[PDB]
């Protein structure tokens, strides 16, 4: 079968990116089915999954083919709600940035809707997937605690200066440092939780720049990665190109020019 | 030619937010202080107490906040205005706190144009009546009487105050420089004296030709109560008064209905049409503003066409603030709207510096304005160049990262220092749209995000409709506007455009980009705003300086 | 010249070696009998009619008009009326015209005359004459008089003509009115997705076929399939929406028990190289491998069955229309970061679908997916591309919706579901071959 | 029941515009005063004097007048508000110049009415949430805060100046009297407590049965620099913001778009729809105010139901200045514009006597109010006796008709006063109709003259489409309104169909004529105008004393 190569550039942030796009993150810490529960605030610890419709077996589905064909995951079978989790990233070397969350979530886990935005990025699945897809990228090196948090609301951060002790800044304080650790005491959108979710310590500084997928000058300056700008620059070209006329003979029309790259 | 300087343009408002502060730091302290910290959140607080007193229902009230906290948890940083002195609080720039902003606006949608040779042509056909200096300057005085709303042909008329439709004004144009001279100067805009730098004044009458116009601004009062469909029917129905009574005319004959089909229809030249149904509007509003238009009624290269970067900036500032902050930001949506969506793009001298540094780019590498090959190889070198630079700053300067503070501001500067270097370097604005297009792919792979959920749309859509010639693909930039179908719905994106269409023509060392008679109708120093220098205007409202057009003062009760 | 197998909605094989210009909305017979049928038919909502009488509720919203009842009960006479219907609107005995009466009475299906069509400029003689029909069939019906016979007629028409459209009212198109088109050649566009879920009744290969005729029909009466563009847009509709080579189903049997988005990339790009319509360019120093398109139309309409099967695997595994936003915009942007080549459209279905995302998760305007069409400012961008995934989408969803085909459409689903084109859509394409 | 009294009811308008006067002369004499009789003009010429020196260009000056002659070579007469005792000059009234006229548009343009029930069903659905009074509370603090522009979740908002929006707020209403009870009353349109004559409550509660609304009013200032279009988006940007926060919503989640449509659309009450492309105009604008809503604004029906003539009586008033001065004079026309089209259904009692004079004749005749029979008879006997009575007043008191100086004036008012003495006697919205068209074919061959030249189009095309009921022309009175195809150009006609529609329903005692959540709606206090009162409040703006919103007094400069 096809062999994929997801994404080009030579840097250890590109080996870092299709680490995330493929799947292969290494788990740095756990997080109880409980604490996770709580953090993120749909349902009571333990509670039963609440339904938006019955569950599928119970109500019937009609004759097509496609989902004749399709398995619906175990929360669609249940008739879960469609919940969900965000989390923000901070531009001084957090493991992730937003893109590849959401590449992380399309390529490894099925019936998901990932959602990218600069100060936030989203995922909405059918609850009981949605917890098995968040506690994979929480236990993973995909978070730091101190640079990256789970936020449904109110996410101003992302490009601030962090705090005096590394937190990135929230505005709400949903997290905080207490003897190394981040604990959560408040869930996602704000609101008290009646614990303390130990998220564990904070990476150093060098192990973020060594785990991240961000370009910047303090790490893997973008400037020197020639192959993602190449592919940056043919991706520009071909559609260019094409939307002109769908036909190899538009890559030399009049006015494309002198187009060159750096390593093809 | 431009050289640029050895510190960054926007280090003097970075050292004038935090005095003292060392300017590499990654880190800062967090107070949280919440509303109490702001002078202006705190008059906000107070006012909101005195409404819900007045009228007996809770209002404005920081503490109702989501999550127990007020705004400024963080620090509540001000803005200053890019080439200015001013520092305003951000409240300041908000459209409905700002009256200079909602005066440009009002004096975009209360202009039409109207030409008059058919009006001449009817009057000689129909009529067999002589047209000469003297009956259009009796027109001239009859028009300027009746179009604030005065009567001129019957008995027992009741009319608008005229203090209240003060700034409702007629003047005439034309590229026959005889005629000119002849009607009274108070009558008519000169081009003449308004545009004597490079020749411009004879490039524009030249594509005038020996023909003449009426610039009419209709009463802000009357937009305000009404909307920019009124602009061209109000227009016509006092011109169509003007010319019954300074050509002796029957008062309603077949000729008059000439004269009326002629200033509503053929010979009007509106700013806007109108949009389709799922954004229904009147003609003269915003979303049928093409960008050609939106870059001719900025007035800056008639002052200083030697520095094109200026008047490119000063473009940016007018469409920015009209396409977000009152286009997107209230008659699309509202709300709190889209400020700061805005502000990126003419505070705190940031485009400015990353447009300048790539100015200089071009300038060494390729030569002089406008000669740089029309190409997708240098938009692409330029392009990346430029944004690379832009997010070296932004990793390098951890406060200019913090004022940018959302993705799409970042997108839309770095996009628009972009193209703007292209379209100078060019001086094509097709060229510098593939530009525009090739920055924001770049962004989003270094940084792995770009802007908002739906900021893209028209970005990932954007560089295969560039050279695009289908039907509703194709257009060249000058001609599209805020109804393309790709760009009819998100911020960030239609100011910037806007800008660099005045960019190419400036790199070009054009008069004007896409229709000469805009250009001369709103050089016209008797508007309320001053088209010559936006951001000097938006200063001016951000400071409660700034005098507008349209209040009721004159015909309301005041007291205790 | 280019040929292509057709096969069913079960994967089975239908029609060899097809020439791709029988399939043409110019040519092919079964299609133009779609985009006749849906000009041409109207839904009447007579228990409407007679809520709307009983209840002085003339043109909805809450609206009631105290003492102006008029107490008639047309849905315990549906076969009179519909008998007198088909007396007023039929052109020759025999014509095309039909009049049947659906739920008990509750509605009427009016398949107006192909010829009063043929003799108006646009499509809409099918909702003014039925209309107008129903109004003289009940003032006749009722005795009704000077200053009664107004209310019953806005009961039909709603507050048309003070409305462009016949808001409120009951009589129902699955088209527009020709004033919401955002363009020229947008009509075929206009068509909500939760209406053609309804057409398909929910079978999701069926839906796939329905949307991407119409919306491709469209596109040909905007302007946009000439020279170049035609086999481009044909090439597009043949393998996205008419499962040419059995590609979208088999791809979607293939990830259907435990793929992905991203394994759905993984096999189109496999599918392109296997079959030659892509192959290597260059290699990078990482290794990396710089794709080329050897046929640039061809690649686009693997990337088309790509992008609809991934929106199969994908909400069908959420049994939720939602998802279908991100699965196009994550199918393209990663196929391109996976080959170096262009997307689907190149870009316009990742750029429609970043727009779609946001209105589909924002405060700002759009809805769930059901909302959405081929006119909707959201959703037009691309070229055919996108939509018919949307409606698949909403289609699978197994009921998260609030604005659900069952809430807005439901009787589109019983206008149409007797009428052989949206019942076999590929089965009737591929006969009329 | 009424009884009509031995004296005209325009008799004392008359003696104090003309103390002395006889009132049977048919000739008087002309002194040819001018403008320097009247304080007004004079004012007005001395206001254009400081225009024109401020601007450096001409503007109002009486002697542009042509002929040589200015406005007053007759007696320029001022106005009595009907019903009112102030007399204020003709000025006064035009809507430019009147700050309640400009206010009653700006208060109905605003306004949005967005079901509650879909909303809450989506948060039980999708999210499981439980909806309380309790929650339901916290929402209507949230959404008072976010409304007038200001930030409930995000960090660094910049907001509204709360003394800029005052005006702004949302109340919800419901014919649940236990919801209604639970909520605090600061936040709940009362129907009991306004709706308290007749059993009018218990009629508006059953018709909106056990479902909640919100009445949103967006700020004044937002549509003055914008549009109608704006009202339905802003509202629906600040209500998915109150709910996001008021029920622990991810702030942008799937969920969220289904508020959003449901606010936009589906639970969406416009006061108006768009207009086809000639007239193109945005939503919520007058071309598309429907006669039944525009009756049903207007609450004088819910203080007075004893007495008919009345609210009749200022239905004609709100529609008649909406209609022909803001909306056929200014936003499809413009200039001096049209407001003694409007005055003379509104001022001098004479309207209003024509009307008594109809009513007392059809309640001897046919008995109590609503009971004369629904047909063409009726409506051809009392058209023709009240035309006739109106035409001998006119004709035996020479300065009434010298007041109604236009035939257009004359024609409107015998036509309405005839149609709404058919609606109130018959209760028939439909069968008034047929009368009013009867008005002007009988007034017409009595003086062989009706209006304007164009003002009876609808007039000769009226009574064939009364029962019309072919797709174009069918309609029942209460669904026509300023877009229906005969009357969508016209003066003299749109706001007395609002009138005789509210005489209908004013006949059979009913709380409403089309839309109870407009009725309820518009009955709150809390709006800036008095819908209760509409020729009181036309009084206080021409006399100076009506305080509107929407100034910008506190974000501009004063100064020598
Ligand atoms: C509720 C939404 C979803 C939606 O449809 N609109 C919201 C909220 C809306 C509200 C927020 C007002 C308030 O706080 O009550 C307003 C002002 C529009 C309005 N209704 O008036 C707005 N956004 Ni938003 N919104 C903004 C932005 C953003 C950035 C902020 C990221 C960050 O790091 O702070 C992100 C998108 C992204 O990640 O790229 C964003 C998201 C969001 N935006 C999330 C809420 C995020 C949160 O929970 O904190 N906005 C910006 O990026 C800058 C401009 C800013 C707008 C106000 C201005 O222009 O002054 C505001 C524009
Ligand atoms: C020039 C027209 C043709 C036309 O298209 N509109 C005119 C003029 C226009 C102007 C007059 C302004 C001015 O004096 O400078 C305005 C105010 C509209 C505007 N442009 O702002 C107007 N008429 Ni006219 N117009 C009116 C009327 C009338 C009556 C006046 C008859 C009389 O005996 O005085 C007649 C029509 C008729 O005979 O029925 C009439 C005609 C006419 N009307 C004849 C000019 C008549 C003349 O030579 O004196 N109007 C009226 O009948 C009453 C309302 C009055 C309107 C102003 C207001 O409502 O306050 C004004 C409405
Ligand atoms: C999409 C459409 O909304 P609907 O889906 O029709 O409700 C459209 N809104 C917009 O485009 C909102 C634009 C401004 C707010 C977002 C700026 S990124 C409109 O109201 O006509
Ligand atoms: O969060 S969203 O991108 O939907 C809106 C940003 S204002
Ligand atoms: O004289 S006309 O009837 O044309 C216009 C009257 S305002
Ligand atoms: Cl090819
Ligand atoms: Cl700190
Ligand atoms: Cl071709
Ligand atoms: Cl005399
Ligand atoms: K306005
Ligand atoms: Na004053
Ligand atoms: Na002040």
């Amino acid at each position: 079968a096809y062999t994929p190569q997801y994404y080009p550039g030579s840097s250890h942030v590109a080996v870092n990116r299709r680490k995330h796009m493929s799947g292969d993150v290494e788990k740095l810490r756990t997080v109880s089915d409980d604490d996770l529960v709580a953090a993120l605030g749909h349902r009571a610890p333990g509670a039963d999954y609440p339904s938006t419709h019955p569950p599928l077996a119970e109500m019937g589905e009609p004759d097509c083919p496609v989902r004749q064909m399709v398995e619906p995951t175990p929360g669609a079978a249940a008739g879960d709600r469609v919940r969900y989790s965000q989390f923000t990233d901070s531009m001084y070397s957090a493991p992730s940035i937003p893109y590849f969350r959401s590449y992380y979530a399309a390529i490894n886990f099925r019936g998901v809707d990932p959602g990218t935005l600069s100060g936030r990025q989203i995922v909405e699945a059918r609850e009981r997937d949605m917890e098995a897809q968040c506690k994979a990228a929480i236990e993973s090196e995909m978070t730091c605690p101190a640079l990256a948090g789970l936020r449904g609301c109110t996410v101003h951060g992302h490009s601030l200066r962090l705090a005096e002790d590394g937190m990135m800044f929230d505005m709400l304080q949903r997290t905080h440092i207490e003897g190394g650790n981040v604990i959560e005491d408040k869930d996602q959108v704000g609101v008290p939780i009646d614990r303390k979710v130990n998220l564990g310590k904070p990476m150093s500084d060098a192990e973020a720049k060594k785990r991240t997928t961000i370009y910047r000058t303090d790490g893997v300056k973008y400037r020197d990665e020639e192959e993602v700008l190449d592919h940056v620059h043919l991706v520009h070209h071909r559609r260019t190109m094409y939307g002109y006329r769908p036909e190899t003979a538009a890559e030399t029309a009049p006015g494309v020019g002198p187009v060159t790259y750096h390593t093809v | 030619a431009y050289k640029y300087p050895s510190e960054k343009l926007f280090v003097e408002a970075l050292k004038s937010k935090f005095a003292g502060l060392d300017l590499s730091d990654q880190k800062v302290k967090y107070v949280r202080a919440g509303y109490l910290q702001n002078a202006r959140k705190r008059e906000f607080q107070a006012a909101g107490e005195r409404v819900a007193e007045q009228r007996g229902m809770q209002q404005y009230d920081v503490n109702v906040h989501l999550g127990g906290m007020t705004l400024g948890q963080r620090q509540l940083v001000p803005y200053k205005l890019s080439t200015r002195p001013d520092i305003v609080e951000g409240d300041d720039l908000h459209y409905v706190n700002n009256p200079a902003m909602q005066q440009m606006w009002d004096d975009m949608k209360r202009t039409i144009i109207v030409g008059m040779d058919l009006a001449h042509e009817t009057l000689e056909k129909r009529l067999g009546k002589e047209v000469t200096p003297e009956s259009i300057a009796g027109y001239m005085e009859a028009v300027n009487h009746t179009m604030p709303g005065a009567a001129i042909v019957q008995e027992h008329m009741v009319e608008t105050h005229p203090g209240l439709v003060d700034d409702c004004y007629v003047k005439m144009f034309t590229g026959d420089d005889e005629l000119a001279d002849e009607i009274d100067s108070q009558y008519v805009i000169n081009i003449n004296d308004l545009f004597d730098k490079e020749g411009q004044n004879e490039k524009l009458k030249a594509a005038i030709g020996k023909t003449t116009w009426q610039a009419v601004h209709i009463p802000t009062i009357v937009v305000r109560c009404c909307d920019g469909g009124n602009t061209s029917r109000w227009s016509a129905m006092q011109i169509g008064m003007s010319f019954i009574a300074a050509y002796n005319m029957c008062a309603g004959e077949a000729a008059v209905a000439d004269l009326a089909f002629a200033a509503k229809h053929a010979a009007a030249v509106q700013m806007a049409e109108m949009l389709p149904a799922r954004r229904a509007r009147s003609p003269n509003e915003p979303g049928g503003l093409s960008f050609g238009y939106c870059a001719d009624m900025v007035q800056t290269l008639r002052v200083k066409p030697e520095d094109p970067v200026w008047y490119t900036l000063e473009v940016v500032a007018c469409g920015t603030m009209l396409y977000d902050q009152i286009w997107l930001g209230s008659y699309m949506s509202g709300g709190v709207g889209f400020t700061q969506y805005a502000t990126a793009a003419y505070t705190n001298d940031v485009l400015d510096d990353f447009t300048y540094y790539g100015y200089d780019y071009a300038l060494n590498k390729y030569g002089d304005d406008g000669t740089a090959p029309n190409d997708l190889a240098t938009a692409t070198d330029l392009a990346t160049e430029v944004t690379l630079n832009g997010m070296e700053c932004y990793e390098d300067y951890p406060t200019l990262l913090e004022d940018h503070f959302g993705g799409s501001q970042r997108a839309g500067i770095l996009a628009a220092a972009s193209a703007c270097t292209t379209g100078i370097a060019t001086g094509n604005s097709q060229v510098a749209l593939s530009a525009w297009y090739m920055s924001m792919y770049v962004h989003k792979e270094g940084w792995g995000r770009l802007g908002f959920f739906g900021y893209d749309l028209q970005d990932q859509c954007g560089a295969t409709n560039v050279c695009s010639y289908q039907g509703d693909e194709g257009c060249c930039l000058e001609l599209r506007g805020a109804n393309y179908p790709n760009y009819a719905m998100n911020v960030g994106h239609q100011g910037e455009y806007a800008g660099f269409t005045g960019s190419a023509h400036a790199g070009a060392h054009d008069a004007y980009c896409c229709n000469p008679l805009i250009k001369v109708c709103f050089a016209d120093p008797s508007l309320v705003f001053d088209f010559s220098y936006i951001r000097k205007e938006y200063a001016k409202g951000a400071m409660r300086t700034f005098r507008p057009a349209g209040e009721r003062s004159l015909v309301i009760p005041a007291g205790v | 010249a280019d040929t292509i197998d057709l096969y069913d909605d079960r994967g089975k094989k239908l029609k060899g070696d097809v020439d791709l210009q029988a399939v043409s909305p110019l040519k092919n017979s079964a299609i133009l009998s779609m985009v006749n049928t849906v000009k041409r038919t109207v839904a009447v909502n007579l228990a409407g009619i007679e809520k709307a009488c009983k209840n002085a509720s003339y043109g909805g919203q809450s609206r009631n008009i105290p003492g102006r009842e008029v107490d008639i009960d047309p849905t315990a006479k549906a076969d009179k009326i519909a008998a007198r219907v088909k007396e007023l609107i039929q052109v020759e005995k025999g014509d095309d015209t039909e009049v049947t009466v659906l739920g008990g009475g509750k509605f009427l299906r009016v398949a107006a005359p192909t010829r009063r069509i043929e003799a108006g400029a646009e499509y809409v003689a099918g909702m003014t004459c039925t209309a107008a029909a129903l109004t003289e069939a009940l003032r006749e019906e009722y005795n009704l008089g000077l200053y009664d016979t107004p209310y019953v007629k806005n009961a039909v028409w709603g507050t048309y003509p003070q409305t462009m459209d016949m808001k409120g009212g009951n009589v129902l198109s699955v088209l527009s009115i020709p004033q919401n088109d955002e363009g020229l050649g947008f009509a075929l566009r206009n068509i909500m997705a939760n209406h053609l879920a309804m057409l398909s009744q929910r079978n999701a290969m069926n839906c796939a076929a329905i949307s991407s005729i119409l919306e491709h029909c469209g596109v040909f009466e905007m302007g946009q399939a000439i020279g170049l563009f035609e086999r481009y847009q044909l090439l597009a509709l043949a393998y996205q929406g008419l499962n040419a080579n059995n590609m979208v189903y088999e791809m979607t049997k293939n990830n259907g028990k435990t793929g992905t988005i991203g394994t759905v990339v993984q096999e189109t790009v496999g599918r392109a190289l296997d079959d030659g319509v892509i192959s290597v360019d260059k290699t990078m120093p990482s290794g990396y491998k710089v794709y080329k398109a050897n046929d640039v139309c061809m690649w686009n309409a693997y990337c088309a069955a790509g992008t609809m099967a991934a929106t199969m695997v994908n909400c069908g595994a959420l049994r939720g229309a939602q998802a279908v936003s991100s699965t196009l915009l994550y199918f393209n942007d990663m196929i391109e970061k996976e080959t170096s080549l262009p997307g689907c459209d190149w870009g316009r279905v990742e750029g429609t679908a970043v727009g779609f995302s946001f209105f589909s998760h924002s405060i700002y305007g759009g809805g769930g997916p059901g909302v959405f069409n081929g006119n909707h400012v959201v959703t037009r961008h691309s070229t055919g591309m996108a939509i018919p995934c949307v409606a698949v989408a909403v289609a699978l969803d197994a009921g998260t919706q609030m604005f659900s085909p069952e809430s807005t459409s439901a009787i589109v689903l019983d206008t149409f579901q007797d009428v052989p084109i949206m019942m076999n859509p590929l089965k009737e394409v591929a006969a009329a071959v």
